[PDB]
């Protein structure tokens, strides 16, 4: 018969970082294997359409990466704007909203994320090029801004139909009902909640600013693709059994009948290097696709709604989420309600009054040692146990652990006062 | 056509000098050469009117065949219609 | 072959912690501090979750506990008597052994 | 082949972690996600490699 | 106008088995290809960083 | 949109009027009290 019930709460903001896209690469198979060498190219033709398959695999990856970015961020039909007066019940969103004074119009947090993670082929000029993404960083920031403005001014309604404006504190009140806490808890404590939110956001900036490893998930993607390309270029210096790694030297010193042997050895080595590179890129692309699909699911369920999936949208009971753009990925700020300062109370499954078994409609019966009250499960708020708060099913001889207490009938009390005097 | 990763000046010079490896040529007249981050786009007139993306090119630029007779145009793609929500207390 | 970082005992300890949390605190340990609740009341809340009132559980608490205990015994009999029950894990072991 | 199987195992592990969070540390209203029927509760058990 | 309503219920327990981890392997590339052979190792070096 | 009269059946009470920000003044109709003033309006 012992139950603990939170008497306070904390608004917590946590960060989830997910890759969305990968560097899009393109390889000129002939230049890589047989750079500016007719004799090598003519020998390369005897291996069939391998360069063509490699071209399709890399093109398919590049297209998929643009699909992944589009699927994660372009989830809003319209580009929403916040009002000129950025007052939302006392909730300060200035560190997640676009900063209009800076070029690129990114929020302070997005600018930090872009500064922490690190067109002309100056490097790796061996047939290996990088294609730009279809959406620019500014376009991604604009989608993020639209999603954020939608959530702040319209709540969850913009994600399932037209955007419907609602005062922010009432949006929060609905989110509180979602987790299972009544609206009056929010309204009575609105200033406390706004202050806890603002503090948590400041902590997010301090955490990202002071922790170099915070964005490791995105940096690892950048590092792995850079390493893959550096390895692919390094394989060109290998001899693979040939007298020289340079085709110009082989053609310069040897007659065609010998050069073809040395060239074929190099063609085999370079072709194997390209197949290894492309296979690894296909595997990483599949991994990124899975991550992007998770990010898109989280965008739809955490940002454009309220999720009741445990730990899906941060640790704690989910209230709301806000997206932020990051290089090659997305960062979600998950705002949750965390119970705090629980108190230890006596409980019972039912109250026995006049032989009837009374069960709570929305809550748990608790006792502060001497008196029985009905409370909401997630926030201590004792109320008198009445026939409005409970329902009756069966008698007192069935429920195990039933305790004896008065249930107050609101109407019967009137019957004994309204005509107490008879006349 | 799009020449990837190159400055339009370098392409124009390579064309003038008869140095460019592919032997076909695109008319490359005034206002049909547009510099993008993806590369040098030749054969499409750039306009300041955004539209939904049709054929992607890159770095925010898409091209489409539009009536303006009809020709291929390049534009910065639109992300969506603007809707300012009437938020109040 | 490299050993795993967590030993079988450590995994068993995590499983035990998760089970003790669920049994004594219900769903509260997964979203904040663990809050004790009597088990039949946890079940009552779970019944409200599916859309059945609390009195159904309390009136039939003995029946429900007996059905649960019987079902667990059946789980042990099913796993004990069916060699193929764990095929999903054995296939992973067999495929990596075959690859090597 | 090990990279491909590793990706398959990763997907399985991600599903198992999702199920741990939603079935064991909560109550799920997703149909057939946490067993057949209306979900009440789940209990994890350790197994070799799973 | 016909509806069916359960008058009783069954508590059912089912089992879901998921892989979580794979055997962790490590390969000494040089010993496998060129086991304890200097001549082979020196030839192996010509294939680059495979 | 389906407007209904605000009554004690539709709302719940928690605290006083000096805590909630943006509270407005309006009548909440008590369904039972109206009967108390009609059922024995005449006293006899
Ligand atoms: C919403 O929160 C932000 C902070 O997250 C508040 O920004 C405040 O902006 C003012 C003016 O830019 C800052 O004042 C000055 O900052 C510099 C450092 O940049 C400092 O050296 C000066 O002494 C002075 O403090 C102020 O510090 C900054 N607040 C914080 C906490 O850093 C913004 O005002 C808040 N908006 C609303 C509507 O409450
Ligand atoms: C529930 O918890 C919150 C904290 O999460 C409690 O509010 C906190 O109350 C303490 C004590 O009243 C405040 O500390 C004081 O702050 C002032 C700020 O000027 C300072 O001058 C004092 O010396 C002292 O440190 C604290 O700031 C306040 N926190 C917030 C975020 O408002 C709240 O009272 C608790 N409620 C219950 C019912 O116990
Ligand atoms: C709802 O279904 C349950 C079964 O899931 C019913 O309970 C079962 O009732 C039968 C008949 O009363 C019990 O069988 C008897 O069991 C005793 C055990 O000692 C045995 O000696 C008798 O010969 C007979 O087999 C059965 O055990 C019992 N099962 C459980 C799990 O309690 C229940 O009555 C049904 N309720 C309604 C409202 O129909
Ligand atoms: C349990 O709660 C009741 C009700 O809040 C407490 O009794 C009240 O105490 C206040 C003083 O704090 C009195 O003014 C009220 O008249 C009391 N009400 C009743 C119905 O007796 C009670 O003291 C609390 N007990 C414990 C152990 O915390
Ligand atoms: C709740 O109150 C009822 C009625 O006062 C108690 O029921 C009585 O319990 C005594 C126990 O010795 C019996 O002898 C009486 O015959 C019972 N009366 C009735 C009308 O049932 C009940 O025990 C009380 N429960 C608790 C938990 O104190
Ligand atoms: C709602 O009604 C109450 C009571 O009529 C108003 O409260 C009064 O407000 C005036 C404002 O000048 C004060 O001088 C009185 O002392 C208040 N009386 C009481 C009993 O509190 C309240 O202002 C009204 N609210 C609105 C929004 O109009
Ligand atoms: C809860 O309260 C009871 C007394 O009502 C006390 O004996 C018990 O120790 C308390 N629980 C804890 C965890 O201390
Ligand atoms: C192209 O070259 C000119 C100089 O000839 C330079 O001013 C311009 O910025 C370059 N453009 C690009 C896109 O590199
Ligand atoms: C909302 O109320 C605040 C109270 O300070 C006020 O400053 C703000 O201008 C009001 N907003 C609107 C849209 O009237």
């Amino acid at each position: 018969n012992s139950i603990a019930i939170p008497t306070n709460f904390t608004i917590s903001v946590t960060t989830e970082i997910l890759p969305v896209s990968m560097t899009k690469t393109s390889v000129d198979c002939t230049m890589y294997i047989c750079g500016d060498s007719t004799e090598c190219s003519n020998l390369l033709l005897q291996y069939g359409s391998f360069c063509t398959q490699l071209k399709r695999a890399l093109t398919g990856i590049a297209v998929e990466q643009d699909k992944n970015t589009q699927e994660v961020f372009a989830q809003v039909k319209q580009i929403y704007k916040t009002p000129p007066i950025k007052y939302f019940g006392g909730f300060n969103f200035s560190q997640i909203l676009p900063d209009p004074s800076k070029p690129s119009k990114r929020s302070p947090i997005e600018d930090l994320l872009f500064n922490k993670v690190t067109l002309i082929c100056a490097q790796k000029f061996n047939g290996l090029t990088v294609l730009p993404p279809l959406l620019t960083d500014e376009m991604i920031a604009q989608y993020t801004s639209a999603l954020l403005a939608g959530t702040i001014t319209s709540g969850w309604t913009f994600g399932a139909g037209p955007a419907l404006q609602i005062p922010f504190p009432m949006q929060m009140a609905y989110r509180f009902n979602g987790i299972g806490v009544t609206q009056n808890v929010l309204y009575e404590n609105q200033k406390l909640i706004a202050n806890q939110f603002n503090s948590a956001i400041g902590k997010i900036q301090d955490s990202l600013f002071s922790t170099p490893s915070a964005l490791g998930k995105l940096q690892d993607v950048v590092n792995h693709n850079a390493q893959a390309l550096n390895t692919l270029v390094k394989q060109l210096s290998s001899k693979f059994g040939a007298i020289s790694s340079v085709l110009n030297d082989i053609l310069s010193r040897l007659d065609p009948p010998e050069a073809e042997v040395q060239i074929d050895r190099l063609i085999t080595g370079r072709l194997q290097s390209l197949q290894t590179y492309v296979t690894q890129q296909l595997i990483r692309a599949a991994e990124i696709r899975a991550s992007a699909n998770l990010a898109a699911t989280k965008m739809s369920e955490c940002v454009l709604g309220q999720s009741k999936r445990v730990d899906f949208c941060g640790k704690g009971y989910h209230l709301m989420s806000f997206p932020q753009s990051a290089p090659h990925g997305v960062v979600f700020l998950h705002v949750t309600y965390v119970p705090a300062q629980e108190k230890n109370f006596t409980t019972a499954p039912a109250i026995c009054h006049d032989g009837k078994a009374h069960f709570p409609r929305e809550g748990v019966f608790v006792s502060n040692g001497t008196h029985w009250f009905l409370t909401q499960r997630n926030f201590y708020e004792p109320q008198i146990i009445t026939t409005d708060n409970t329902f009756v099913s069966g008698n007192c001889d069935v429920v195990i652990g039933i305790v004896n207490n008065t249930v107050y009938d609101p109407l019967q009390l009137e019957l004994d006062s309204f005509k107490e005097e008879l006349d | 056509v799009l020449y990837q990763g190159v400055n339009c000046t370098e392409v124009s010079v390579a064309i003038h000098a008869d140095q460019l490896t592919p032997t076909w040529r695109v008319y490359s007249t005034g206002s049909n050469v547009f510099q993008t981050r993806a590369g040098c786009l030749i054969g499409a007139e750039y306009v300041n009117n955004s539209y939904e993306c049709d054929i992607p090119i890159g770095a925010g630029i898409c091209a489409s065949y539009q009536t303006q007779s009809q020709s291929i145009i390049a534009y910065t793609m639109s992300l969506g219609a603007e809707n300012s929500v009437a938020y109040s207390n």
